[PDB]
């Protein structure tokens, strides 16, 4: 396999992503440098097979029944359909540039694919019966990184990570309508790597960074150049956009990427790729902070470098480059995919 | 007498403007004078010459030890909620004729206090908790069920909410909604009376310009002033000394 963006060959799989079957018996790891997907049994923690897909898979989504795995092949500009029981790819559907993420509708009748190409704005829809790409939903700006579907399945959020932009936004889509209802801007943001929904569907979490671009590059202290943040957006009309710090004064979480939401909405799990660790936060303290604060107070609290300690549950040691995380349906275990270490860290959560 | 006590001067709404924080005690039959309220007559200053109306309410009868009135149990307010006067309680009393005034408040058994579980919390459940849940701070719901905080379950949700600290404010002064031993400085009381009561503002944004709801008519005078008394007393939870039947810490 090839290292991404290069013609240099490597024997290492380089896991870029991870997910789990809705019955929680199987983990599917997308190997970016392996051009395949690794199957792992949850109970035995054993590799049960490796299924070949197209070039550079960065993402995968499982059907509600768990008979199929839709893998995003980024370099191939395509999406592979994998038979989970047969351990074989049965089709390749062609999509827009660089799918970086994919998710299946609650009814399992539709798959949504975010095309992350820098000049590309698209979310391609795919019927599961036809196993084919129906149409494309054009976003408000370029580079959707990932999508997410609400628990009621009538709405689709898409993080737009837009190159050359200080203000990067999130699009709200009406699934039945298939068009953009609203666009909400996260001010002073860059590198949006994920978006998740709360189980009640009243909030979304988005991991990103806050650059200070208008300032001289002088020191590294007090986040003069970059700070690392998680933003909670209230899904109601006119809802708050709350940018919250992930960093201590002398301790920062470099490049937050993947997110896993507790099934009951108790905790938030964040893969920290630069600092090689999983940051676990208390979501009732976070949401409690959001509900009890105005927009002004939250905007002031974004730069509070002692604030995290209020809602911070833990920071757990991981392998190198934990780009993605996922949870078991009972929420008692969190898995983190490590690219450089070529492995998966298994974490016992606070849930008992 | 022979018991620790202190005093609070009150305005026409019945709230403490200034609290004397210390422990004073009277020996039997003794009586004690002071020029003013921490004026310095008992510290660094000479007594100011003052001809006071109270001097003639003290002892005017030769067949009595003292003709001064005993501390009244309750208050009377007008329709506006302003101070009408003082009101006798049930504790009224061998006994001999050695004083002119009715004998009130000498029974330690019957001495009244305000307990959050017995008094305030039911008022909160009845008139408040309906519109105040997790989604509308402060959170007054949940009843008397104890809330575990840092591995310790002591008080309920409403108490934890109301006693919550505020950023940039000395907790010795007060929290978000409550200033202990000043009700007049408490945002909660500010809202319950829908007015600016004191010269110390609890915070910068007090009354919302959008979606505001008038809270002054939600409670009767007795309930509201029960809250006032509770806060002026120091806003305790368990005001009944020793273990009792009311909800609280148990292991
Ligand atoms: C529904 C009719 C309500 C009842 C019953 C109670 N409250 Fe309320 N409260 C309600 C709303 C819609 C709001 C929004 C802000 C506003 O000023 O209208 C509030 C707010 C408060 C506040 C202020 C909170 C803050 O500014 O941080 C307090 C202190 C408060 N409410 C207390 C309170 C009490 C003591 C109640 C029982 C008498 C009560 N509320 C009932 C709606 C409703
Ligand atoms: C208004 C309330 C009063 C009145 C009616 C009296 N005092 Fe005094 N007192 C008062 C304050 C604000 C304080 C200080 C509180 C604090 O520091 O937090 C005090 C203090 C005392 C003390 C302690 C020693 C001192 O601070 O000087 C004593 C003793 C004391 N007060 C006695 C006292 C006497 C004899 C009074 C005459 C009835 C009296 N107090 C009334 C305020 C107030
Ligand atoms: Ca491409
Ligand atoms: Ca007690
Ligand atoms: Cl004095
Ligand atoms: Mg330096």
């Amino acid at each position: 396999g090839y290292i991404q963006g290069t013609h240099v060959k490597t024997d290492l799989p380089g896991p870029f992503h991870i997910t789990m079957s809705p019955d929680g018996s199987t983990l599917f790891i997308s190997n970016q440098s392996g051009h395949s997907v690794t199957f792992v049994d949850a109970r035995t923690q054993k590799v049960t097979g490796e299924v070949a897909v197209r070039v550079q898979p960065e993402a995968s989504a499982v059907t509600p029944d768990g008979a199929f795995l839709y893998v995003c092949n980024a370099e191939s500009d395509s999406v592979s359909v994998v038979d989970i029981q047969r351990k074989q790819e049965i089709k390749e559907i062609k999509v827009g540039d660089w799918p970086s993420g994919i998710k299946i509708s609650p009814d399992g009748k539709t798959a949504y694919v975010a095309c992350s190409g820098c000049m590309w704005n698209a979310i391609d829809v795919i019927d599961t019966g036809r196993m084919e790409k129906v149409r494309s939903i054009y976003t408000s700006d370029y580079g959707p990184r990932m999508v997410e579907i609400s628990p009621d399945g009538k709405t689709l959020v898409a993080i737009l990570d837009t190159v050359g932009s200080i203000n990067r936004s999130v699009d709200f889509i009406d699934i039945a309508s298939g068009r953009v209802v609203e666009n909400r801007v996260i001010h002073e943001s860059s590198n949006l790597r994920d978006v998740v929904y709360t189980p009640d569907g009243k909030y979304i979490a988005v991991t990103h960074q806050t650059p200070k671009n208008w300032l001289p590059v002088c020191e590294a202290e007090n986040g003069q150049v970059f700070t690392n943040n998680v933003t909670i957006i209230e899904t109601k009309a006119g809802g708050k956009v709350a940018r919250l710090p992930l960093d201590d004064l002398n301790n920062y979480d470099g490049n937050p990427y993947g997110m896993a939401m507790d099934p009951k909405g108790k905790y938030l799990y964040i893969g920290v790729r630069g600092m090689h660790r999983v940051t676990i936060l208390d979501m009732d303290k976070v949401l409690g902070l959001v509900r009890s604060s105005t927009q002004e107070e939250l905007d002031y609290l974004r730069d509070d470098l002692g604030l995290v300690r209020d809602y911070l549950v833990a920071r757990v040691p991981t392998g190198l480059g934990p780009s993605s995380v996922c949870l078991s349906p009972d929420g008692k275990f969190c898995y983190a995919a490590n690219y450089f270490s070529n492995n998966v860290t298994v974490i016992r959560t606070a849930v008992d | 007498s022979d018991v620790p006590y202190y005093m609070q001067i009150l305005d026409d709404k019945g709230m403490s403007v200034q609290t004397a924080l210390t422990w004073a005690y009277l020996r039997p039959y003794h009586g004690r004078i002071c020029s003013g309220c921490h004026y310095g007559s008992y510290r660094g200053r000479a007594f100011k010459n003052i001809h006071a109306k109270a001097l003639y309410n003290w002892w005017y009868d030769d067949r009595s030890h003292y003709d001064s009135p005993f501390a009244f149990r309750y208050l009377k307010f007008d329709n506006d909620g302003n101070y009408k006067g003082v009101k006798h309680g049930e504790d009224v009393v061998g006994p001999s004729g050695t004083t002119s005034q009715p004998v009130e408040g000498l029974t330690l058994d019957k001495q009244r206090t305000v307990d959050f579980r017995r008094d305030i919390q039911p008022i909160l459940d009845a008139k408040c908790a309906m519109c105040h849940d997790s989604n509308n701070p402060p959170n007054l719901g949940g009843g008397l069920e104890l809330v575990s905080v840092d591995g310790i379950a002591a008080y309920s949700r409403a108490y934890n909410s109301l006693l919550e600290p505020q950023r940039g404010k000395d907790p010795n002064i007060g929290g978000k909604y409550v200033n202990p031993s000043a009700a007049i400085n408490s945002l909660l009381v500010w809202r319950l009376y829908e007015a600016e009561l004191s010269a110390n503002a609890p915070r910068e944004k007090i009354f919302p310009i959008e979606g505001r709801l008038l809270h002054n008519k939600f409670l009767t005078q007795d309930e509201r002033y029960a809250i006032v008394e509770w806060i002026d007393l120091g806003a305790q939870w368990d005001n009944i000394p020793g273990p009792d039947f009311y909800p609280g810490y148990l292991v």
